[PDB]
């Protein structure tokens, strides 16, 4: 338990952005920053993976 | 009015959006659906013997 294990972790942080996209969703900037939170959610599950 | 007709919404729910605010238009053209005609006759009436 990397405190719910990192990879579970990216998927709050990846959770919470949502909320921040969700709480400016025209305002593109957290589109990125949550994009963010999907891409390196992604490649540590391919890296958890590998 | 420029602006959509959903609200403002976030979600926090089995199934469940959150909506906080009111679109323009339920102001700025909105049907206050309480009121009534008022109607007149643009002319106006006297005796003329005068």
């Amino acid at each position: 338990d990397l405190q719910n294990t990192g990879i579970l972790q990216d998927l709050e942080n990846y959770n919470k952005a949502w909320n921040d996209f969700a709480s400016n969703p025209n305002e593109n900037a957290t589109k990125i920053a949550l994009v963010k939170a999907s891409q390196t959610l992604t490649e540590s599950v391919n890296n958890t993976f590998a | 009015y420029y602006g959509d007709k959903n609200n403002i919404n976030v979600v926090t729910g089995a199934g469940t959006e959150s909506p906080y605010n009111i679109p323009g238009w339920d102001l700025f053209f909105k049907a206050d659906g309480d009121y009534k005609k008022q109607i007149s006759t643009n002319v106006s009436f006297t005796d003329n013997r005068w």
